[PDB]
RNA sequence: UUAUAGUUUUUUUA
RNA sequence: UUUUAAGAACUAGAUACUAACAC
RNA sequence: GUAUGUAUUUAUUUU
């Protein structure tokens, strides 16, 4: 029970019921012509009936273009069939979901059983008296479909089912999660600037511990105020999710939760955004946030995530201040936009602009306050609301990006006891970019 | 709301601080620019000399007949109220601008532009803010010290390090202790409260009524009056200067143990009913 | 009907003065200029529909069409109008795109907006469709303002 | 450090109780004083 | 490392 | 009738206890 | 990873 418990969340079987069929509510629903399709007419669905087996009742019926010619009913691979005893228009498919166990293996006794005793049976709600039945076992991948039959379907059934199986993710949410339980997995770059939208979620800066005094002797654990630091790379508009510690009142460890208010407002962002203005992908360094994405992001599998394959410096954000100022000012929490670069796209592209700013973020991760004096040295001129770093010259920026660049190559041969005059180029390109 | 029942001149200088005896609430004792200290009947009863220069700040002890003195020049004087003469004198201060009394532990607590709080032995030094030291409290539980700096943060002090940092002022000149377990914080434009209250500009001392009042002395001369609760303002006045209109402010202020006794810079004493 | 009168008035402009947006008195007004503001909106990227992603204009009003109405009617609960009065009048401002975008952030996550330059509310099905198409006004004026 | 451990016989309960109970004082002398400080107004508040 | 985790003697190969 | 603290300033950190925080 | 414990006065008791 434990293990199943984790398995199966956040409705994750409700989900499966959505993806794989609804789905399908794609995939025919823009069939029209070769079947004769009028519309998919399909009745709005009750959110129990996917985790209760009490009964069933008609799910998605095909309204035909003119007429249809129902056969006695058969199996999806039951063949040979003479459709006109009848004829309908409106339809239905059943399809539904049980995790079956070493005695029940073999659905279609049950496809036909429950089928057949549903259609024969009062309480089973239909429009038309004909239709189909698709079930599944997830505990082996079965699937099966005990219709009535006009012709026509059976291959687009086949086949499809084979995509869907093989694709509609939340069957591979379970075949990933499973395979954690079962701890059994198999043994034996610039391109971020292409035109579709690319955002960073970078998590480090959500859940702030803070050590405090215990009342009689011990070391105290708490938190403030974090925030969800998201951009993308190009075009510089800042995603902030306001993270106000109201949100961890009563509850639990905060890393679970923490990973999971993440990715829910990172999602709700999503959803609510245009299709226009969605992202085609996600990049985030911190993958303890797959789990938390992923399971919100069935939803979308239009979207794609994608991981770092190399090694990253993020963690930085919130020293270079006013966006931290903008932290620790919140009263309640709220998103709030912001500009990355300054103004870097006039006198650069943003190419050397995100690579002078990773080279910036490193300088403020080995030794810090050294870069922030080195950035606010001579303040003399000095940074508008909008900007963020000191606002500079050519030159200004240039020998900086030499100077920040500098000291991770020096205080690295000092500090990691290997020396920087014996390197070979691959490996400074390597902390370079990493 | 609050009215004006009377006006004290007598002092020479500008008048720094304030403090009322503790027990039978019959009489001041007032800080002066001019060094003295004039003790004055909730008439003018005595005189109490003995510093060279301006005395920012008084504060009178509960459970001993004594007054503990601190002015600009580097020392700390108790006064032993009953003979009216100098005792002690403390020292590790080369001007020291808050002293307070600890409650229950025959302590004191003092600071100044040294950016340390010392507390004497009536023993620790408490490394902390990066400037100036305005205000400093005691409390009898946990943090038993709190403290006010120009750095613009407010400690509450571990005093057997810091026990908690709160940053959220904008140089924080002055502190009250609610009789709630809580604190009234001040800055410039927004006085915030500690475990807010409404204020536009009222740039540039607070206290606080036994009645859940607040009281917010200006340096434009204006006094606003909270609600300790809410945070809403229910009152401001303006003070009438005296017989210039930058000498019209509010230097020190207190409530006694329905009375408001507020020093200010016009060198008078005003009671507020 | 006074709705009825306010909608048929052609002495009120498009242009949104912000120390109206929280009146209580202002809200029949401010709430008309919205729906005026955005038809204007509407209408601009009509004159220029094939040069700003034409596929998606049509799908815009569509979801536009109840909010106008309501915005008409004086329908939208107070919480909700500030919000978007906020949006539309930092997007009247050019050099405020971003303020617009941060107040469109609040308003999508469910929160009171209330305007930068100068608590909490809650979203249905019907409106999370307008809240999106804002979006695109939003996205469009800045095409705009960039390309002329 | 063991000229240090000797000194302290107890265990952790005891310790814990000598807390609690100054606790306990802090808490009275606080709750008198406010009475006294009502007194300097007049108005008597009586004790729970 | 997760859907936890004081008693449930805590930890070894062919 | 009681009492008297050597005083002030500057400095780095080692050994420390612990941390529902990072493999 | 927790049991366990503590306070949570709003509606004016006669001079």
């Amino acid at each position: 029970k434990i293990s199943l418990i984790q398995i199966f969340r956040a409705h994750l079987w409700q989900k499966i019921h959505e993806s794989i069929v609804f789905d399908i509510c794609q995939i025919l629903d823009g069939e029209l012509d070769v079947l004769q399709i009028e519309s998919v007419t399909k009745e709005t669905v009750h959110p129990r009936k996917s985790y209760k087996m009490n009964s069933s009742a008609a799910d998605i019926t095909m309204e035909s273009v003119h007429e249809w010619e129902v056969s006695k009913p058969s199996l999806l691979h039951e063949t040979n069939d003479s459709f006109k005893g009848l004829i309908t228009n409106k339809m239905w498919f059943d399809v539904q979901l049980r995790y079956g166990d070493y005695d029940s293996h073999d659905i279609s006794r049950y496809v036909r059983a429950k089928f057949l005793d549903y259609t024969t049976d009062n309480v089973s709600m239909y429009p038309s008296p004909t239709g189909v039945m698709i079930g599944i076992d997830l505990a082996y991948n079965m699937y099966d479909a005990y219709g009535n039959w006009f012709n026509g379907l059976k291959p687009l059934i086949q086949n499809s089912m084979r995509t869907i199986m093989k694709a509609n993710p939340a069957l591979y949410v379970l075949r990933e999660r499973i395979r954690k339980g079962l701890q059994i997995y198999q043994s034996s770059y610039a391109e971020l600037f292409n035109n579709d939208i690319k955002l960073f979620v970078d998590d480090t800066n959500v859940y702030r511990v803070t050590v405090h005094k215990t009342f009689e002797g011990n070391v105290a654990t708490k938190a403030i105020n974090g925030c969800i630091f998201t951009l993308n790379p190009k075009t510089g508009h800042l995603f902030l999710k306001i993270i106000h510690t109201s949100v961890w009142a009563g509850q639990k460890r905060l890393s679970q939760l923490a990973k999971w208010k993440t990715a829910e407002e990172v999602s709700a962002l999503v959803r609510s955004l245009p299709k226009e203005e969605q992202p085609k992908q996600i990049i985030v360094t911190r993958k303890a946030m797959l789990d938390p994405l992923e399971v919100h992001m069935l939803d979308f599998p239009n979207i794609a995530i994608r991981p770092t394959e190399l090694r990253l410096p993020f963690s930085a954000a919130m020293s270079i201040d006013k966006l931290s100022d903008v932290v620790m000012k919140a009263t309640e929490p709220q998103m709030v936009l912001f500009n990355i670069y300054d103004d870097w796209l006039d006198r650069i592209s943003s190419y050397t602009a995100f690579s002078r700013l990773t080279l910036l973020l490193r300088a403020l991760k080995t030794n810090e306050e050294s870069a922030k004096m080195i950035l606010l040295s001579d303040p003399t001129i000095t940074i508008k609301s909008y900007h963020l770093w000191p606002s500079f010259t050519d030159e200004q920026w240039i020998t900086i990006e030499s100077q920040m660049r500098d000291l991770i190559l020096t205080e690295y041969g000092r500090k990691y006891n290997v020396n920087i005059s014996a390197l070979t180029q691959t490996e400074i390109k390597d902390i370079i970019l990493g | 709301p609050k009215k004006v029942i009377r006006n004290y001149p007598g002092h020479p200088e500008g008048t720094t601080a304030l403090k009322f005896l503790p027990k039978t609430g019959h009489l001041i004792l007032s800080g002066g620019n001019d060094h003295t200290i004039k003790i004055w009947d909730f008439e003018c009863l005595r005189d109490f000399q003995g510093h060279n220069k301006p005395i920012k700040a008084l504060r009178f002890t509960e459970d001993c007949q004594s007054f503990l003195s601190s002015s600009f020049d580097r020392s700390v004087k108790i006064w032993d109220t009953e003979t009216g003469k100098v005792k002690t004198r403390l020292h590790l201060n080369s001007p020291a601008d808050v002293e307070s009394r600890p409650t229950n532990p025959h302590e004191f607590i003092v600071g100044l532009s040294n950016s340390k709080i010392l507390h004497y032995d009536d023993v620790q030094t408490y490394d902390h803010h990066l400037s100036s030291i305005l205000a400093l409290k005691y409390f009898p539980d946990g943090s038993k010290f709190i403290s006010s700096s120009e750095d613009k943060t407010v400690r509450i002090w571990e005093n057997q390090v810091p026990i908690k940092q709160i940053s959220d002022t904008a140089s924080m000149p002055f502190l009250n202790v609610h009789p709630n377990y809580f604190c009234a914080q001040s800055m410039d434009n927004r006085i915030y409260s500690f475990s807010k209250y409404k204020r536009h500009p009222k740039k540039i001392h607070s206290s606080a009524g036994y009645g859940i009042s607040l009281a917010f002395s200006g340096d434009g001369r204006y006094i606003c009056s909270g609600d300790s609760k809410s945070r809403l303002f229910t009152w401001d006045w303006n003070t009438s200067r005296l017989l210039i209109p930058g000498n019209k402010p509010i230097t020190q202020v207190d409530w006694h143990p329905s009375k408001v006794i507020c020093s200010g810079a016009a060198g008078k004493i005003y009671v507020c009913d | 009907r006074i709705q009825e009168a306010i909608a048929q008035d052609k002495t009120i402009s498009v242009i949104i003065d912000p120390s109206q947006i929280g009146s209580t008195e202002g809200k029949p007004l401010l709430s008309m200029k919205c729906n005026l503001y955005i038809h204007e909106i509407l209408s601009r990227w009509k004159a220029s529909l094939e040069a700003y992603h034409p596929e998606l204009f049509l799908d815009t009003k569509k979801a536009l069409f109840p909010l106008l109405l309501q915005l008409r009617r004086n329908q939208l609960a107070p919480d909700l109008l500030i919000s978007l009065a906020t949006v539309l009048y930092h997007l009247q401002q050019p050099k405020e795109i971003n303020l617009a975008v941060q107040s469109y952030m609040k308003l999508s996550i469910g929160n009171v907006a209330w305007p930068i330059g100068v608590a909490n509310i809650m979203i249905d099905e019907r409106t999370r469709l307008w809240i999106t198409s804002i979006k695109r006004l939003i996205t469009f004026e800045e095409w705009y303002t960039s390309n002329h | 450090e063991a000229r240090a451990r000797l000194l302290n016989t107890q265990g952790k309960k005891a310790t814990r109780k000598i807390r609690e109970r100054m606790l306990e004082e802090s808490k009275r002398i606080a709750e008198l004083q406010k009475r006294r400080e009502l007194k300097q107004a007049g108005i008597n508040v009586a004790i729970k």
